[PDB]
C-alpha cells in the first residue's frame, strides 16, 4: 500500500525511466542507489537542500559566542593585568583564534546534525526493506518507487505504468 | 523490517533523547555534590571534646 | 576582440594620463617622482608575476580553470621582459645617478656612501653589516638574474604552446610544459621572495620579515586572480569563449580567487599575531609606523573592505557562478589591494596619511596601464583556448 | 626553598630563587677579571612569562609585583620557556621534605611549602610586603587618618 | 526540497518538546552554577 | 512521540529537583 | 565578593559588640560612607593574588 | 597511467571491499595476529610507561630549567602533524575535485583520528599535574576564575578538541553509507543491527544522497581551514615567545607544509603494504603512489624554502642572537640533530625529481622512513637547541632524554598501530560508495571519449 517498486538493472534504464516518469504527472517518487546518480538526483531532487542556511546561522552563532566568552571573561569579570596587555578592545589580536574554532566547530556540528535530521535519517525500520529484493539495493541493485502520497496513485494503475517500462521486477511495497 | 520491528525508529529517538538528558543529570549531580554542604561541612555542629556552649 | 581592443585603448589612456601627472610632480620634486615610482613598480609587477605562477600551477596540476586562462595567463606573463626595463629608472636612484636628476640623497639608505662607511656620518652598524648583501652593484645583479630566469620561463611556455597548435599535442609538448613548470614553480617562488626582500623589505634595513614575500606571493595571486575575471567578463562573446565554456570553470575561479582572500589574510594575520605577542624592539617600529598618524584607519579599512566584505559576498554558490556579480566583487578587490600595498609601501616615506602625494596615486594608475595595454596587445597574437589540448576533455566536462 | 640532592643538580633542576654568576671575562683569560652578578626575578611590568600563562597562575598586582600564585598552576613549564633570565625553578620531583619532624619545624608558617608540579620565582618576600601593608592600614584606620 | 518530515502532525510537537527540554535545562544549569552557592 | 518527550523531561525534572534539595538537606 | 562590594557589609565599627547589629534599611548610603572614610581599597587592589595567596 | 584498473564491477567492488571485514574471528589472517601482538606488546609497554609517570613524576624524563620542553612536545608536534595529510585527503581533495582520493580518503582518515588521539594524551601527560587539566577550558567554578585566552596554550586546547570532533563527526558521516551494505551482507543476525543502528536506516535513495553531498562539500569546506589552523596554533606557541629560534615569522605557514610533508610519507609507509597484502592494486594503482609522492616532495620543497628563510635571517640581522643561534646549529653540541636534518628532508627528497624514483616501490619506502626520522630532527633543533642556549650565558645547559620518554614514544607508536589494526579488522580499509560511484564516472568519460 506504501508505493510499488520497480527494481532495474543498471543506472541508465534508473535514468530513462526516471525522465519517462514525471512526464505523466507521476510527482511525489523516489529512486534508490547505490551511489550518487546525479542525473536522478536533479530530476526529483531539484532545490534548496536546507542545510547551508543552518550551517552559515550556527557558524556565525559560534564565532559570536567565542567573541563574546573571551571578552566577559579576561576583560569584564576579572580584569586581570597579564604581561601589561590591554584591557580594552584593542586586545583583538590574541582574540581570533578561539572565535574561529568556536565558528568552525559549531558550523560543522549543525552540518552534520542537519544533513542528518532534514532527511529524517535515525529510521531502523522503513515500509520499504519489505521487497524481498531490498537486500541488494546497497551492493549493484537499482529501484524506483512511487509513493502512495501521488495525488494520481492507484495500485493497477502505477503497477501497469512501471510494466510499461520494463523491470525485472514489480513489487507492490507496503507498510 | 528487513531487520527491525516498527517501533524501533521511537526506541532510537528516545534513546537519543535520554542519552542527551543523563548526560546533563549526571552534570547536575556532580555540580551539586561538589557544592553540597555534606562535602563542605555546613550547617553540621560539629561536636566538640568538652561540650562548650557559646 | 573589439572590446579587447577598447580595453586596450583604455589602459594606454590610462597610463599616457599617470605618466603626464607622475613628470609634472618630478619637475615640481625628482624626489617625490622616484619614491612613488617605487611603489608603482611594486603593484604594477604583480599581475605578470602572479600571470607566470598561475600558468605553470595549471600546467602542474590540470584543471577546466587552467584550461581556460592558460593563453591570457601566457599573455600577462610575456609582458616580463618590458618589465624588467621599467626597473631600470630605479636602480638609476640607487646607484652614482644621485647628485644628478635632482636627487638630493641615494633612493635606498644602503646605497648611501656615510651610512655604509666606517668613519661616517651616520654610520648605521646594522645597515652597515650587510653592506656585500646591499650594495647597488650585487642588487641590480640578483634582480636582473631573476628577471632572466622569469624571461626564459614565460617565453620557453608561451613557445611550446604555440607549438601544441601545429602538431605533437597528444603527450609531447604537455609532459614538457608540465617538467618546465615544476623546476619553474621552485626557482619562482625563490626568485620573487628574494625580488620583494630587495625591492620593499630593504627601504627600512633595521626590519626584517621571513614570512614577507610569501604575502607579496598570495598578494600578487589575488591580484592577477581578480584581473581576470574583470577580463573573462569583457571576453566573454569570442567565439572561442561560446562553444568552450560553461558556468564550471567561472565557479572555480570564483572559489580560487575566495581562497586566496583568505590565504591573504591569514599571512597577515599571522605576522601581526607573532610581531605583537612577541613585543621585541627589534621588530615593533614596523606595526608602529603603520598604526600612527592616520595609518591606523587605512588598517581597519583593509581589516573591513578588504577582507571580511569579500568573504561574506564571495560566500554564496551565487555571486561566483554569475559572471557580472564575480566582475563587480574583482573589482573591488583589485581597489582594496592597492589600497593594502600603498599601507605597505607608503608609511616607509610619508610619515603621514595627509602627506600621500598626487604622484603616489599616478605611479600605479600609469604603470598598470601599460601593463594592461602590452597584455591585450599579446593576448591578440594568438587564438585564446587552444583546441589542441588534451586537457580540452575537463572543459566538455 | 627545598633542597635537591647532587643528582638533581647534575640533571640542572637545583631551586634557587637567587643566583650569583661569575662571568670570568678578561683579555688573556689565565689571568682573567672575576665579575659576580646577582641575580633574582626583575619583576618585569610588561612579563613574557605571564602573558604565555594558560591557567592565568602568573599575573600582575596592582603595586607593580609579579604575582606566582601556586595552586593556581598546572605545571606546563611555558613560563620558564619565556622567560629571558630563566629566573624560575619547577619542581619536577617531590624535593620537599614531608616525613621529617625537625624540618618541618624549621619551615617558615608565612611561605606555603610548595608540592610538585609547582613553578616558583623570587616573590619579593611578598610576607614581609603584605605585612606591612596590614599594619599600615590598620595604623590608618585606627587613626582616623585613612592614609 | 522539502524536509522529510514535512506535512506531519508531530514536527510542532516535537519542536517544543526539544525547546522545553532546553529551556528547563538551561535554567536548572543556570541555578546551580550562578545562584545555589 | 512528544508525550514520551515530556513523561522524559518531567521525571527528569524531578530527579534534578530532588538532587539539588538533597545538596542543601 | 564582598573584597569587589564591600559597602554592602561594611558597619560603623562597634564589630565586637554584642552581634545584635541589624543592618539599616539604608545600607548602601552608610556603606559607601564608611568605605570612603575607613579607605578601604577599590577592588583593583582587593582582588590580587598575593592578598590571600603566598 | 589511471587511478582505476579496468574489468571492475560495481558487484566486485562490494564483495571485495566488503569481504575483509565479515570474515569469521578464527578465520583470521596470521598476520593480522602477528602485528595485532607486537602493537598490544608496545601498548603494554605505554601503560607501564604512564604509570610510573604519574606515580613518580614528570621528573623521570630529561627536562631540566633551561631546556622545560623537551621531548614530550617533539612527539606532541610529530604525532599532530602526521595528522594533516590525511585531512588533505579528506577534504582539500574533495574540493578540488581530484579523483585519486577515492581509494585512501577512509584510511588516511583513520590515520588523522588516531594520530590525534595519541597526540591528545601530551598536553595532559606533560602537564606535571596531570589530573588539573580541565583548568585550561572554560567551566562554572566557585572561584571565578578563567583562563588567560591570551596564551597559545588556551588555543591548543580548543583547536585539538574541535580537529578530534569536526575530523569523528565527518569520518562517520562517510561510514554511513558503507555501513549499510556491511549490514545487508553481514549474513548473522547478530553482527546486522550492530552496523544497521550506525547505519540509522540508510535506505540509499535521492534527496538522501543530494543533502548528503551538499553536507560533505560544507563540511570539507570548513575542515580545510581548520587543519591550516590547528597547525598554525601548533606553530604560534613557539612563534608567541621571544626565544630567539622560536620566534619567526614564517613558522605557521611552514609547519603546515611540514605537516603535510611528514603526514605523506607515514601514509605512503603503511598504504603500500596493505594495496598488496589485499587485493587492492586496482584501487590503488601506481598512479596515486607517484602523485602522493609528488605532493610530498611539493610540501618538502617549501620546508627546505622555509629552511633558507631562516638562514637568511640569522645572516641578515645584526643580533647576537640569530648569530650565535646558527653557529650552535651548526657547530654546537647538538649540531648532529642539524646535520641530520639538512641530510634527510633535503638530500633524500632529489631523487623524487626523477620519475623513475617515483615509481618504484622500495625507493619509495625508503625515502619515507628517512623522511619521518627527519622531521623528528627537525622538530628537535626547533625545540631543544634553540631551549638550551639563551639571552644569559650563565643560564646555559645541554639536555639529555631519559629511557622514559622513550617508553612513551614507543607506547604511543603500540597505540596506534592496535588501533588502526582493530580498525581495519572491523571496518573497511577502503570506501566502498565512492569507488563504485568512481567506477560509474570513468565509464561516463569513456562514453563521451
Ligand atoms: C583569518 C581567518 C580565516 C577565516 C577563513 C574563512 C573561510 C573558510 C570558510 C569555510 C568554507 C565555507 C564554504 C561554504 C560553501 O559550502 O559554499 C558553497 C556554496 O554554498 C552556498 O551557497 C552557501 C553555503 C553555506 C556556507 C556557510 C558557512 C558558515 C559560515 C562560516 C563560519 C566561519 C567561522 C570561522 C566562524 C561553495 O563554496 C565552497 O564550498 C568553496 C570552499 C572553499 C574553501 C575555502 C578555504 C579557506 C582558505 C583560507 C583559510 C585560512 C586559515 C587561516 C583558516
Ligand atoms: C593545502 C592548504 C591550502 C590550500 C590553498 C588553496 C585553496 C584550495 C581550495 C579552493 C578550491 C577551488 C575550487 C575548485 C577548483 O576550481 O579547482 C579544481 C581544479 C580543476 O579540477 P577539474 O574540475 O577540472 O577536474 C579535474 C579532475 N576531474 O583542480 C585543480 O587542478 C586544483 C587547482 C589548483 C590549486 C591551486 C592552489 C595552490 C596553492 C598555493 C599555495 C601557496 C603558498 C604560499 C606560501
Ligand atoms: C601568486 C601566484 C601563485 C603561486 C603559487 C605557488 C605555490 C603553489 C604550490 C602548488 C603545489 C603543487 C604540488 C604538485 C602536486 C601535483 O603533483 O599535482 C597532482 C594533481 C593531480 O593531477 P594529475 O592527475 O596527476 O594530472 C593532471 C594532468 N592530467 O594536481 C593537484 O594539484 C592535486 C594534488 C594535491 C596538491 C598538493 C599540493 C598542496 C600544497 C599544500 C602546502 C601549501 C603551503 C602553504
Ligand atoms: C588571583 C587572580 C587568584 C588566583 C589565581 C586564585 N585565587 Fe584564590 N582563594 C581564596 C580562598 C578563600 C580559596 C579557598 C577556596 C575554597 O576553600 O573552596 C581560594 C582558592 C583558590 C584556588 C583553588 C585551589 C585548589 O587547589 O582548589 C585557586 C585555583 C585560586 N584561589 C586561585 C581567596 C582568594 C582571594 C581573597 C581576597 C583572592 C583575592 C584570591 N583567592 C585570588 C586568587
Ligand atoms: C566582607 C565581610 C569580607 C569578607 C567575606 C572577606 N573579607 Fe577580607 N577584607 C574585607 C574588608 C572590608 C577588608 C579591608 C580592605 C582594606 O583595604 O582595608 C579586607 C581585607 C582583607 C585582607 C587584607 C587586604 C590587604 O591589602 O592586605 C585580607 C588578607 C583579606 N581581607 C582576606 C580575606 C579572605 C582570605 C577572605 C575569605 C576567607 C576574606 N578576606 C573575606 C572584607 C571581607
Ligand atoms: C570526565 C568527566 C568528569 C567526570 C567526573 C571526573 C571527576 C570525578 C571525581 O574526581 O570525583 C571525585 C570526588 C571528590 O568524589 C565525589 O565527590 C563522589 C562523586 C559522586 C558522583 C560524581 C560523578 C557522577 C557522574 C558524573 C558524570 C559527568
Ligand atoms: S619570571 Fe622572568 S619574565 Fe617573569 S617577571 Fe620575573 S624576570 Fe620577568
Ligand atoms: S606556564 Fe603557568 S601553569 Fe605554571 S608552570 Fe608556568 S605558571
Amino acid at each position: 500500500v506504501y508505493g510499488v517498486m520497480a527494481e532495474f538493472p543498471t543506472p541508465e534504464a534508473l535514468i530513462e525511466a526516471t525522465r519517462k516518469a514525471k512526464a505523466a504527472g507521476y510527482t511525489k517518487m523516489d529512486a534508490f542507489s547505490p551511489f550518487p546518480i546525479e542525473e536522478v538526483i536533479e530530476e526529483i531532487a531539484h532545490g534548496d537542500t536546507g542545510v547551508p542556511r543552518l550551517v552559515l546561522l550556527f557558524g556565525l552563532i559560534g564565532a559570536a559566542s567565542g567573541f563574546i566568552l573571551q571578552y566577559i571573561g579576561n576583560l569584564v569579570d576579572y580584569p586581570l593585568n597579564v604581561g601589561g596587555r590591554p584591557l580594552d578592545i584593542t586586545n583583538w589580536p590574541a582574540m581570533i583564534p578561539i572565535t574561529f574554532e568556536s565558528g568552525i566547530l559549531l558550523a560543522s556540528f549543525a552540518a552534520a546534525i542537519g544533513m542528518i535530521v532534514l532527511n529524517g535519517l535515525p529510521s531502523p525500520y522503513h515500509p520499504v526493506f519489505n521487497v524481498p529484493r531490498f537486500q541488494y539495493a546497497s551492493q549493484d541493485a537499482f529501484f524506483l518507487c512511487i509513493e502512495a502520497t501521488d495525488p494520481l496513485f492507484d495500485r493497477s494503475r502505477t503497477s501497469q505504468f512501471l510494466r510499461s517500462l520494463n523491470p525485472m521486477q514489480v513489487s507492490e511495497v507496503a507498510y | 523490517a528487513q531487520i527491525f520491528p516498527r517501533n524501533a525508529n521511537l526506541l532510537s529517538r528516545l534513546s537519543i533523547f535520554a542519552l542527551v538528558l543523563l548526560v546533563v543529570e549526571g552534570i547536575l549531580i556532580l555540580g551539586v555534590y561538589f557544592r553540597s554542604n555534606y562535602f563542605r561541612q555546613v550547617n553540621v555542629a560539629i561536636e566538640q571534646p568538652v561540650a562548650f556552649s557559646h | 576582440i573589439p572590446q579587447l581592443g577598447q580595453v586596450q585603448m583604455l589602459g594606454l589612456a590610462a597610463a599616457v594620463i599617470g605618466i603626464g601627472v607622475l613628470a609634472a610632480g618630478y619637475f615640481l620634486s625628482p624626489t617625490s617622482f622616484f619614491e612613488s615610482y617605487i611603489y608603482g613598480y611594486y603593484v604594477a609587477m604583480t599581475i605578470p608575476l602572479g600571470c607566470l605562477g598561475f600558468l605553470m600551477v595549471q600546467h602542474l596540476t590540470g584543471g577546466a580553470w587552467g584550461v581556460t586562462v592558460r593563453r591570457m595567463l601566457e599573455a600577462g606573463a610575456a609582458t616580463l621582459p618590458i618589465m624588467g626595463l621599467l626597473f631600470i629608472p630605479i636602480a638609476l636612484g640607487y646607484f652614482d645617478t644621485y647628485k644628478a636628476l635632482g636627487l638630493e640623497h641615494p633612493l635606498y639608505e644602503w646605497a648611501n656612501p656615510e651610512v655604509v662607511t666606517p668613519g661616517g656620518a651616520e654610520f648605521d652598524p646594522i645597515i652597515a653589516h650587510k653592506v656585500p648583501w646591499l650594495s647597488p652593484l650585487w642588487v641590480t645583479a640578483r634582480i636582473a638574474i631573476f628577471f632572466i630566469i622569469w624571461s626564459a620561463l614565460a617565453l620557453t611556455l608561451r613557445a611550446w604552446s604555440r607549438q601544441q597548435d601545429a602538431g605533437g599535442d597528444a603527450k609531447k609538448l604537455a609532459t614538457r610544459m608540465r617538467r618546465l613548470s615544476g623546476i619553474g614553480v621552485a626557482l619562482f617562488v625563490i626568485t620573487v621572495t628574494f625580488f620583494s626582500f630587495d625591492v620593499a623589505m630593504s627601504l627600512d634595513p633595521h626590519w626584517f620579515s621571513t614570512i614577507y614575500g610569501a604575502h607579496y606571493m598570495a598578494n600578487a595571486g589575488l591580484m592577477t586572480l581578480a584581473f581576470l575575471a574583470l577580463m573573462m567578463s569583457r571576453v566573454r562573446d569570442a567565439a572561442l569563449f561560446r562553444e568552450y565554456v560553461s558556468v564550471k570553470p567561472i565557479h572555480d575561479i570564483g572559489k580560487l580567487i575566495f581562497a586566496f582572500t583568505v590565504l591573504w589574510t591569514y599571512m597577515s594575520y599571522g605576522q601581526l599575531v607573532i610581531i605583537w605577542s612577541g613585543d621585541v624592539a627589534e621588530f615593533t617600529p614596523w606595526y608602529v609606523h603603520r598604526t600612527q598618524h592616520g595609518w591606523v584607519f587605512v588598517a581597519l579599512a583593509l581589516m573591513l573592505f578588504a577582507f571580511a566584505l569579500p568573504f561574506f559576498v564571495l560566500l554564496f554558490r551565487g555571486t561566483k557562478r554569475n559572471l557580472n556579480t564575480l566582475a563587480t566583487i574583482a573589482g573591488w578587490i583589485v581597489v582594496m589591494r592597492f589600497v593594502d600595498m600603498a599601507w605597505i609601501i607608503l608609511p616607509e616615506f610619508r610619515e603621514h596619511l595627509w602627506d600621500i602625494a598626487i604622484t603616489d596615486v599616478a605611479a600605479p594608475i600609469g604603470l598598470i596601464g601599460l601593463v594592461i595595454a602590452l597584455f591585450a596587445a599579446n593576448v591578440q597574437q594568438a587564438p585564446l583556448l587552444p583546441l589542441r589540448d588534451p586537457n580540452m576533455e575537463q572543459l566538455q566536462n | 626553598i627545598a633542597v635537591v640532592g647532587k643528582d638533581q643538580v647534575s640533571r640542572g633542576r637545583e631551586m634557587h630563587w637567587i643566583r650569583i654568576d661569575r662571568y670570568f671575562a678578561g683579555e688573556d683569560l689565565d689571568n682573567p677579571s672575576i665579575y659576580m652578578m646577582p641575580v633574582n626575578c626583575m619583576q618585569c611590568e610588561k612579563a613574557p612569562c605571564e602573558v604565555v600563562c594558560p591557567v592565568a597562575a602568573t599575573v600582575h598586582d596592582y603595586e607593580g609585583l609579579n604575582n606566582m600564585v601556586y595552586n593556581r598552576c598546572v605545571g606546563t613549564k611555558y613560563c620558564s620557556n619565556n622567560c629571558p633570565y630563566k629566573v624560575r625553578r619547577f619542581n619536577f620531583l617531590q624535593y620537599s621534605d614531608t616525613t621529617t619532624e625537625t624540618f618541618k619545624l624549621a619551615f617558615n608558617p608565612d611561605v606555603t611549602v610548595r608540592i610538585r608540579g609547582v613553578m616558583e620565582k623570587c616573590t619579593y618576600c611578598v610576607q614581609r610586603i603584605s605585612g606591612a601593608r596590614i599594619a599600615a592600614k590598620r595604623a590608618a584606620v585606627q587613626a582616623g587618618q585613612s592614609s | 526540497m522539502q524536509p522529510e518530515w514535512s506535512g506531519d502532525p508531530e514536527v510542532k510537537p516535537v519542536f517544543l518538546a526539544v525547546t522545553l527540554t532546553g529551556m528547563v535545562a538551561f535554567l536548572l544549569m543556570v541555578w546551580l552554577f550562578a545562584f545555589y552557592w | 512521540l512528544s508525550r514520551l518527550m515530556i513523561a522524559g523531561l518531567m521525571v527528569f525534572l524531578v530527579l534534578s529537583l530532588v538532587v539539588l534539595l538533597a545538596g542543601r538537606l | 565578593n564582598c573584597h569587589r562590594n564591600p559597602e554592602l557589609y561594611v558597619r560603623p565599627r562597634e564589630e565586637v559588640y554584642n552581634m545584635d547589629y541589624v543592618p539599616p534599611s539604608n545600607q548602601l548610603e552608610i556603606g559607601r560612607q564608611l568605605v570612603a572614610e575607613y579607605g578601604i581599597m577599590p577592588p583593583d587592589q582587593l582582588t590580587n593574588c598575593y592578598v590571600c595567596h603566598r | 597511467e589511471a587511478y582505476l584498473l579496468p574489468g571492475e564491477t560495481y558487484t566486485s567492488i562490494s564483495a571485495k571491499i566488503g569481504d575483509v571485514p565479515l570474515t569469521p574471528p578464527l578465520k583470521t589472517p596470521k598476520g593480522w595476529l602477528a602485528g595485532f601482538s607486537v602493537a598490544f606488546f608496545m601498548l603494554m609497554i605505554f601503560f607501564v610507561s604512564v604509570t610510573w609517570l604519574f606515580i613518580r613524576g614528570v621528573g623521570i624524563w630529561g627536562i631540566n630549567i633551561p631546556v622545560g620542553w623537551g621531548m614530550d612536545i617533539i612527539n606532541f608536534v610529530w604525532w599532530i602533524g602526521i595528522g594533516h595529510a590525511g585531512t588533505l585527503i579528506s577534504a582539500i581533495l574533495l574540493l578540488l575535485n581530484q579523483g585519486w582520493r577515492n581509494s585512501i580518503n577512509r584510511f588516511a582518515e583513520a590515520m588523522t583520528l588516531f594520530a590525534v588521539a595519541c597526540a591528545g594524551l601530551y598536553p595532559i601527560l606533560h602537564l606535571g599535574r596531570p589530573w588539573l587539566f580541565y583548568w585550561l577550558i572554560p567551566y562554572p567554578n566557585t572561584h571565578g576564575m578563567w583562563p588567560q585566552f591570551r596564551s597559545a596554550l588556551a588555543w591548543d586546547v580548543f583547536a585539538i578538541s574541535t580537529y578530534a570532533t569536526v575530523s569523528l563527526v565527518f569520518w562517520l558521516v562517510g561510514l554511513i553509507p558503507d555501513f549499510a551494505t556491511l549490514r545487508d551482507r553481514a549474513k548473522n543476525i547478530w553482527v546486522k543491527r550492530l552496523y544497521g543502528i550506525a547505519a540509522l536506516g540508510w535506505r540509499g535513495s535521492a534527496r538522501h544522497w543530494h543533502r548528503y553531498e551538499m553536507a560533505s562539500i560544507l563540511l570539507a569546506g570548513l575542515s580545510t581551514p581548520l587543519v591550516v589552523s590547528v597547525h598554525s596554533i601548533i606553530s604560534l606557541d613557539f612563534a608567541i615567545s621571544q626565544v630567539p629560534g622560536w620566534q619567526v615569522t614564517v613558522f605557521p605557514p611552514y609547519f603546515v607544509a611540514g605537516a603535510v610533508f611528514a603526514g605523506f610519507a607515514m601514509v605512503l609507509l603503511l598504504m603500500i603494504p596493505v594495496r598488496t597484502f589485499y587485493g587492492f592494486e586496482n584501487y590503488i594503482t601506481l598512479h596515486h603512489l607517484d602523485v602522493m609522492a609528488k605532493v610530498m616532495l611539493t610540501t618538502g620543497m617549501i620546508v627546505v624554502y622555509g629552511y633558507f628563510m631562516e638562514v637568511f635571517a640569522s645572516l641578515y640581522s645584526g643580533n647576537e642572537f640569530e648569530e650565535y643561534l646558527l653557529y650552535n646549529r651548526l657547530f654546537g653540541p647538538s649540531s648532529w640533530a642539524y646535520w641530520g636534518l639538512l641530510f634527510c628532508n633535503a638530500v633524500a627528497i632529489q631523487p623524487l625529481w626523477f620519475k623513475k624514483v617515483r615509481q618504484n616501490i622500495p625507493a619509495l619506502l625508503i625515502i619515507s622512513l628517512i623522511v619521518s626520522v627527519g622531521m623528528w630532527l627537525e622538530r628537535y633543533v626547533i625545540i631543544v637547541i634553540s631551549l638550551e642556549r639563551d639571552f644569559l650565558p650563565s643560564s646555559w645547559d645541554i639536555y639529555i632524554p631519559t629511557i622514559w620518554d622513550w617508553s612513551l614514544y614507543i607506547g604511543t607508536f603500540g597505540l596506534f598501530f592496535t588501533l588502526l589494526f582493530l580498525f581495519i579488522r572491523v571496518l573497511p580499509m577502503i570506501n566502498i560508495f565512492e569507488m563504485r560511484l568512481f567506477l560509474y564516472q570513468e565509464t561516463e568519460k569513456a562514453k563521451q571519449r
